[PDB]
């Protein structure tokens, strides 16, 4: 479940039809794939290390387009489906088509974005309507079980997954468009610093930006919408659907430009031994030699930790609030051996204004 | 060798007015405020002694080729002939010479 | 793919023969039929001539730089100083290097290099550079074209180089930022047509009478 | 430069600036130098004009208007409102405000006046008296631990004022969810009563204050108080046992409270930090003493206004007057659409092929422009940069024109110096004398070209040879002294 | 000799632990009171550049005269007479020797 | 990565800035590496100019020919030369100094299991710095000198001008 308003129950299912299948696909960097321009600037027939909030070669994708006709599973809203949104995602989406009466359709799914689900805090909602992008952020009424369905085809429900009879008071509303007769979508999602980011392409796998909203919380967990289409699923001779997320990360990236300022290769610069030299050389094909590679510090595989066994209480709360205060003539002196103590609670306990150090840190 | 080796070693153990000569105490008792001058003392002092040595090396190997270039000439004009230069493969009345390995170089026995 | 095998760069050549005295002979393979073969090799003697300054690399066009650049003033005397007398000692070498090419040298003035080239059958023409009696604007050999268009960055190089600089439409270049940073080659004190020429002068002494550079002797 | 003889007496002066012999006799310290060849640095040519680039009339951006509000929030919750695309002038903005201090870090005053940012970001609330003291950078306390953080690694000014005492209103509202979701209502809480948190705790969203009423009903000595979360939630971690003097003691999280729990490990709400451009997390509910009695599976979870604590308030008045903090974020520093016009300059269309000083938009510097038609700008590229971090050209805003940007000449000038002449032989090398005369000086001397560059004060007769010659300046050419 | 200078020319964008490798932008965001702990941080890792460069510089310098003094020895004694002398020269049975012109140094032709 | 930042990113982090100073020094000392192999190629190849050797050549048994004993100074005694050539006489110089390249190498793998603490080089190994092998062995350079002297020994007196030793 990801909301709490309980909006209608047809056709559900809870039998334990445990048949939830997760697909996996390798991210390969070196040809532009995670890769977005910088805000201002144009590179020319060079090379530029860069860093950024980027996906890790070598890792694996993660295919969350659900399909249904009917029934709404209970399986649908729980994790691994209800993922992790800690730093940021890049996603890859396929543009289905849809030709009926000789005429185009795309339609895929719908990804919600944000922390609890509830209409207190915000929701970033990104839902297309053949070919214009909505990306609104508000104080959805999400319901317990969410539903999308297809324009092109009606399918056995209604469209049900907010109730919000007026419009929430919010922050973020726009329509964007795109080359509707496109095959993949890539997408860059990321905050940093209370600041929500997105990164948008379309034609071509490097990508581009599209805005910046300030919301002043953090994300913690996205979920891609499961879609419902009778044109898609029929007889599994037609197209299906494939949403591929994969986490971000900063790390640095080699990048290549061509004469024209497109990306048209990137290096992970951490992935592998292969990849660390070329971006050592800054090149892709390096000459014929011998390359020496550092940072090779075997990783510990536990910890030991040894303290003395249970020694009495200093009580420092019981002597710092003692009621014989002394003059700086005759300042105290009290010194503490072999006990334990307790920053956090002797800092708690005394009615403190400040506690700095000098040549030693609070941490 | 041994001993630029033990130089190079020791020099990691220098304060170079930190307040300690290892990373670990240095990060166990400042974040990232206070360290961060300390680390840049001893990374700069390292640096230095870095380029020193680099600095060093460089002359020791020139003076390696160099006697190196000289060996080759004592191969090719005592052992495999003889030239007529006086006092250059042996001191005295030279006759000949024979060339065997030696660790790091050659060994020249003059007759 | 990658095989992992033994380095043997050198080894000896094998003869099938005896290595014992019968009859009080041994066995040798005596040459029998001979050719003429030959062999380059390039020594290094010159060196392109750098010459870097504080107030254009550390401090380019800025009071505040170039104020406080005044206290540590006594390292750039020290390094302009370095550089002049590693440059002295390279001028000094190449004098040595074009006195040592000419040392007992002796040409004649009824020499008109342009008919008389090839005696004794052998080609001396590409060999011997301002082929007649206009050497004042050229010697460089037919030989020597192939090196000096082969590298395009010599002093000659350098020097059209730094000339196309201030006007032109090209930005990728690096010898323009290097030159207006403060880091410059500058050329020789001898031009590698008089080197060439020098060059020219000991190979026709040691060819055409009196043979100065071969002993006295005809070539052949 | 000055000499001394043997009675103290000033005998002779060198002006060290006036000309390249004079800068020659400072550099040898000596008034005859002797014969040789010297280099002269400090040849960057200087610049004939003047561009200054700015975005036409833009609305301005009312910072008095905004920072002058009379609802004025709580370090708890601080307002944000970002400018751009807007025209500003500081000196009226910090006059017509009543301000007190205004200081930076890691940027100054100075730099403020006729400058471009890419946004200005800033952020206001009330200072309580009691933590004054906190909002000093460094400081590690209540206000920089639970409600707001200074960042000291961005180029950031704070401004401190005061806004007259009436006509002032405190508007007091914890922004945390998670508190809403479970029964928390507005404040009560008098004017001009500043109100900040002192520990900010968070929790996973699967959180539910309440203990499960089936276990509830068993619980017969000291049964907490349940009810009815929505799904989704795991309930409390109550267990029951046995304590050797009752037959069922069940015992839950957190005893009695996130603040001074005796386990913090299996306690569920963490104490937790604040980062920069964040909000508190939320407060630490009571669990215990928030909760219905008897509840079973009919009430859903609420807990009182009291269960929430960890927080003290005080008061902005001081001599009638309540003091409020600014803190202007400043990013996308010399770029940008938001710029600065108290150093007022009218605008100036691109010169070509001339040395001049540019303030394109907020980039400075002097450079070389030469137009040319590249189309490889799209709608939001609109400068061109080198691979290391250099500015190669850029694209005019309104006339989108594309330019390029070359430095200008920085070259050096030779000097041969012979002991008996009191004159130079200049060389400037690798230039024509044509360059030499127009953009840099006029010939006083005779001047000629050569093969090196063009030769001044020494005639051209390049015919004679001679055998040894002290001042060479390269590829067999000398300056000898006759 | 490329490689050395495209080095010294790219130490000049490197940010010595300042706020930046410039020093245009460092002297338009500080005003002569934390500006000038930047500007000595690069003037003096520009001025230990030099120094390492300069050194560097003297050392090759040192092998190009050594160089030119073998090449010396090698015109006076294989172009212009012939010592007896086994291998100076060319490898094998040596007949006599020929010197051109070459960009930086001699080229010679052993037959 | 190893010397001056050991395994700390706040270190590995500061020294980003000062990376061309790394660059350099990793350069300077890969220059000077190639020009100690070209020197030893060199030396390897003068070692060899003009030599040839017979292929009649059983080295165990035919050592001391002109009653001249050269058994000490002629490795790989037979025609089992391929393991070994060392010599008798190179035994002492290489048994009285016990750190050569051989030395150094078992010295290296000598060092991930051990029970002893006081030796420099393992200090040094995981320290960054290192002294790698040569490109060429000095059982190689061994077997050359062998073959030289050889050379000098018997028909054809490739090294002694064609001519008897005696
Ligand atoms: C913000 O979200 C909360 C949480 O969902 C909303 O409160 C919920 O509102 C719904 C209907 O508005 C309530 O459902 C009702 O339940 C009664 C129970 O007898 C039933 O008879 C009604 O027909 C209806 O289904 C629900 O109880 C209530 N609370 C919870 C915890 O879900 C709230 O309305 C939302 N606010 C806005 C402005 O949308
Ligand atoms: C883009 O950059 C490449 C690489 O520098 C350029 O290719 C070089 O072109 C020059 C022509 O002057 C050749 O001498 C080099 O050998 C080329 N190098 C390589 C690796 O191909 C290419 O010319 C540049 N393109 C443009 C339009 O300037
Ligand atoms: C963005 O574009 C979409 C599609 O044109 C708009 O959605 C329609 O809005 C109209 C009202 O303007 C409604 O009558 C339709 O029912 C909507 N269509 C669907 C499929 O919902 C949307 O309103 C636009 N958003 C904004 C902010 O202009
Ligand atoms: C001996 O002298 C005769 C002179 O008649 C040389 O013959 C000439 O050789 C040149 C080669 O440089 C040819 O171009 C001429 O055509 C030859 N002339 C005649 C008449 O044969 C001959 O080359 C000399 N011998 C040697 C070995 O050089
Ligand atoms: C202060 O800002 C204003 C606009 O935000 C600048 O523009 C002047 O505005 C006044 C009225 O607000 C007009 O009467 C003037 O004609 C405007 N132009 C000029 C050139 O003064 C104003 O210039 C700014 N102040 C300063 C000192 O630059
Ligand atoms: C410079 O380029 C910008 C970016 O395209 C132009 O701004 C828009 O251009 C499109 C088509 O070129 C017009 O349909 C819009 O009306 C323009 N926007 C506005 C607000 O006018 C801009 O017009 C270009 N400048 C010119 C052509 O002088
Ligand atoms: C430059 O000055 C020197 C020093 O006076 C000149 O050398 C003198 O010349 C005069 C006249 O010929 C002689 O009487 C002196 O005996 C010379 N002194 C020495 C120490 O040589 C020199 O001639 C001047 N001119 C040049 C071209 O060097
Ligand atoms: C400095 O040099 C530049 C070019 O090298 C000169 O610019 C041109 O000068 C010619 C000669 O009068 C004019 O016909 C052109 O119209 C000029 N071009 C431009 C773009 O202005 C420039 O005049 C020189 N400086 C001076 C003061 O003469
Ligand atoms: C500098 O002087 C030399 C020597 O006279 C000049 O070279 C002569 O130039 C004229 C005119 O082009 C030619 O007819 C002669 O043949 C050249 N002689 C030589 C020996 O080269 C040179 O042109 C002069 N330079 C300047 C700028 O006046
Ligand atoms: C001359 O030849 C005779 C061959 O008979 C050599 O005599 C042999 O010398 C070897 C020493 O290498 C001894 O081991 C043999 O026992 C000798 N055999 C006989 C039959 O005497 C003799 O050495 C040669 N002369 C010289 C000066 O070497
Ligand atoms: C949710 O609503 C549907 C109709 O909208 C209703 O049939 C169902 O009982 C509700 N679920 C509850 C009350 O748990
Ligand atoms: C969709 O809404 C219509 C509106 O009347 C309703 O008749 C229909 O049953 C709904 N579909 C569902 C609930 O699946
Ligand atoms: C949309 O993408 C398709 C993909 O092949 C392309 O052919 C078409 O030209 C694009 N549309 C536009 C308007 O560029
Ligand atoms: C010996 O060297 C020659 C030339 O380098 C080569 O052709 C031959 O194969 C070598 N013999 C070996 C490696 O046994
Ligand atoms: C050397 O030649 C002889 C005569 O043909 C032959 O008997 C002998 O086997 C050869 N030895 C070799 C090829 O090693
Ligand atoms: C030597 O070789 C040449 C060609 O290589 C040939 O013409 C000549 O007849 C040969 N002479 C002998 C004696 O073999
Ligand atoms: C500049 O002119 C010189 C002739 O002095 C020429 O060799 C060079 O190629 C020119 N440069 C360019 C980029 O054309
Ligand atoms: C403050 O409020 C009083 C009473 O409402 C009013 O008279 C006064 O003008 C107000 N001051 C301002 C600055 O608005
Ligand atoms: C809020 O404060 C006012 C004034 O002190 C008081 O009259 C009122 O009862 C308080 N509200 C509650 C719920 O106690
Ligand atoms: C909270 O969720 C995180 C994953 O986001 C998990 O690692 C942690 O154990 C959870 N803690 C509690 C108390 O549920
Ligand atoms: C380690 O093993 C090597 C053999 O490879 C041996 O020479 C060396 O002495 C051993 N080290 C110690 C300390 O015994």
């Amino acid at each position: 479940v990801i909301g709490d308003f309980n909006c209608t129950n047809f056709a559900i299912n809870d039998l334990n039809t445990t048949i939830p299948r997760i697909s996996e696909y390798v991210v390969d960097v070196s040809y532009g794939l995670g890769t977005y321009y910088i805000l201002d600037r144009v590179y020319l027939n060079t090379t530029i290390l860069f860093t950024g909030y980027f996906p890790k070669s070598g890792a694996n994708f993660r295919d969350l387009s659900l399909k249904g006709t009917t029934k709404l599973s209970t399986l649908w809203y729980q994790k691994p489906f209800l993922s992790d949104f800690n730093n940021g995602i890049f996603s890859r989406v396929k543009n289905t088509k849809l030709y009926v009466n000789k005429t185009l359709y795309s339609e895929f799914s719908t990804i919600v974005i944000g922390s609890v689900f509830i209409n207190n805090s915000y929701t970033i909602v990104v839902q297309p309507h053949n070919g214009v992008l909505e990306i609104t952020a508000c104080q959805y009424t999400m319901c317990e079980y969410p539903h999308t369905i297809c324009k092109s085809i009606g399918s056995s429900r209604n469209e049900s997954w907010h109730f919000d009879k007026s419009e929430p008071l919010c922050l973020f509303k726009k329509n964007f468009t795109y080359n509707v007769s496109t095959d993949w979508l890539y997408f860059h999602f990321y905050q940093e610093r209370g600041t929500f980011y997105a990164y948008y392409a379309d034609s071509g796998m490097p990508t581009t930006f599209l805005f910046s909203l300030y919301l002043g919380t953090l994300l913690s967990h996205y979920y891609v919408l499961p879609l419902t289409c009778n044109a898609i699923s029929s007889n599994t001779d037609n197209e299906t659907l494939q949403y591929w997320v994969t986490p971000l990360s900063k790390r640095q990236y080699l990048l290549k430009f061509d004469d024209r300022g497109v990306i048209t290769n990137a290096v992970d610069c951490s992935s592998s031994f292969f990849s660390e030299i070329q971006c050592k050389t800054k090149s892709l094909l390096p000459n014929t030699g011998v390359y020496d590679l550092s940072g090779f510090t075997v990783k510990p595989v536990a910890t030991v930790h040894r303290r003395i066994p249970d020694l009495p209480d200093c009580d420092i709360d019981k002597w710092l609030n003692n009621f014989n205060v002394p003059s700086p003539l005759n300042w105290e002196r009290k010194i503490f051996s072999n006990c334990n103590f307790n920053l956090s609670t002797l800092l708690r306990l005394v009615h403190t204004d400040s506690f700095s150090c000098n040549n030693f840190d609070e941490s | 060798n041994a001993q630029a080796l033990n130089s190079l070693l020791q020099q990691l153990f220098n304060k170079f007015g930190a307040i300690s000569s290892s990373l670990q105490e240095i990060l166990s008792r400042l974040d990232a405020l206070e360290a961060q001058v300390q680390i840049d003392r001893l990374i700069n002092g390292r640096l230095t002694a870095l380029n020193a040595y680099v600095s060093q090396q460089l002359s020791d190997i020139s003076l390696v080729k160099l006697g190196a270039a000289l060996a080759m000439e004592k191969v090719n004009e005592c052992v495999k002939s003889q030239s007529p230069r006086i006092n250059f493969c042996g001191n005295g009345n030279h006759i000949l010479s024979l060339v065997q390995n030696a660790p790091y170089g050659l060994l020249f026995m003059h007759f | 793919s990658y095989r992992f095998v033994t380095f043997e760069p050198f080894n000896v050549s094998f003869v099938n023969d005896s290595i014992e005295s019968v009859g009080g002979l041994y066995e040798i393979k005596i040459p029998t039929n001979f050719t003429i073969v030959g062999q380059e090799e390039f020594i290094q003697t010159n060196s392109p001539k750098v010459t870097i300054d504080c107030s254009l690399f550390v401090c380019s066009n800025y009071a505040a730089c170039h104020d406080l650049l005044s206290e540590y003033g006594t390292f750039c005397d020290n390094i302009n100083s370095i550089l002049d007398e590693v440059n002295g000692l390279l001028d000094t070498t190449q004098l040595h290097v074009a006195d040592t090419l000419m040392q007992g040298v002796t040409l004649s003035s009824n020499l008109n290099t342009n008919l008389h080239f090839d005696v004794d059958n052998i080609n001396f023409k590409s060999l011997v550079g301002c082929l007649g009696p206009h050497c004042g604007s050229s010697s460089r050999s037919f030989f020597e074209d192939l090196l000096f268009d082969k590298v395009k960055l010599s002093d000659v190089g350098f020097v059209e180089a730094y000339n196309n600089c201030t006007g032109g439409s090209e930005i990728r270049d690096l010898l323009c930022v290097q030159s207006f940073n403060g880091i410059k080659v500058l050329p020789p004190i001898l031009s590698e047509s008089q080197i060439s020429g020098y060059t020219t002068a000991a190979t026709v002494a040691a060819m055409f009478p009196p043979w100065s550079a071969a002993a006295g002797i005809p070539f052949s | 430069l000055l000499k001394f003889d043997d009675r103290g007496v000033i005998t002779n002066a060198v002006d060290c600036s006036s000309s390249f012999f004079s800068e020659i006799q400072c550099k040898t310290k000596s008034l005859l130098p002797n014969t040789g060849v010297y280099d002269l640095s400090g040849f960057t040519v200087k610049p004939v004009a003047t561009v200054h680039r700015r975005i036409p009339d833009l609305p301005d951006c009312d910072i008095d208007k905004w920072l002058n509000n009379f609802n004025v929030p709580s370090p708890l919750n601080w307002e944000r409102k970002i400018f751009s695309n807007c025209n500003f002038n500081l000196s009226t903005l910090l006059r017509l405000v009543h301000t007190d201090s205004f200081s930076c870090n890691n940027f100054d005053e100075s730099k403020i006046y006729g400058s471009c940012f890419k946004s200005i970001v800033l952020d206001k609330f009330a200072i309580p008296n009691s933590r004054r003291s906190d909002l000093q950078l460094g400081s590690s306390g209540f206000l920089q631990s639970s409600n707001y953080k200074i960042d000291t690694t961005s180029s950031s000014c704070q401004l401190y004022y005061s806004l007259p005492a009436i006509n002032v209103t405190i508007n007091n509202y914890n922004p945390s969810s998670w508190n809403r979701r479970y029964g928390f209502n507005n404040f009560n809480l008098s004017s001009h009563s500043v109100v900040y948190s002192r520990y900010c705790f968070s929790v996973n969203n699967t959180f539910c204050p309440c203990a499960k009423p089936s276990f509830a009903s068993s619980c017969k000595s000291h049964k907490p108080p349940s009810a009815s979360c929505p799904i989704g939630t795991n309930y409390r971690s109550c267990e029951s046992t046995t304590v050797l003097d009752h037959t069922d003691w069940c015992r839950c999280s957190c005893l009695p409270d996130p603040i001074t729990a005796y386990d913090p490990r299996s306690c569920s709400q963490k104490k937790s930090l604040v980062g920069v451009g964040e909000h508190c997390a939320g407060f630490g509910v009571d669990e215990e003493k928030c909760g219905v009695l008897d509840g079973s599976y009919n009430v859903s979870c609420l807990c009182s206004t009291d269960a929430f604590l960890g927080w003290s308030y005080d008061t902005c008045v001081s001599n009638n007057r309540c003091n409020i903090f600014s803190n202007f974020i400043l990013n996308g520093i010399n770029s940008g659409t938001t710029c600065s016009n108290d150093l007022l300059q009218p605008n100036t269309e691109v010169f070509t092929d001339v040395c001049v000083d540019y303030d394109l938009y907020g980039i400075t510097g002097q450079g070389i422009f030469k137009e040319v038609s590249a189309v490889y700008y799209n709608s939001w590229q609109n400068l061109l940069y080198d691979f290391n971090g250099n500015i190669i050209g850029f694209k005019d805003f309104v006339t989108n024109k594309t330019y390029n940007i070359f430095p200008c000449y920085a070259g050096r000038v030779s000097a041969a110096f012979h002991q008996n002449a009191s004159s130079l032989a200049l060389l400037y090398r690798n230039l024509k004398c044509s360059y030499v005369l127009n953009n840099i000086s006029l010939a006083t001397q005779p001047y000629f070209d050569s093969y090196l560059g063009c030769v001044f004060n020494a005639d051209n007769l390049t015919d004679y040879s001679v055998s040894s010659c002290a001042l060479r300046m390269g590829s067999g050419f000398c300056v000898d002294y006759n």
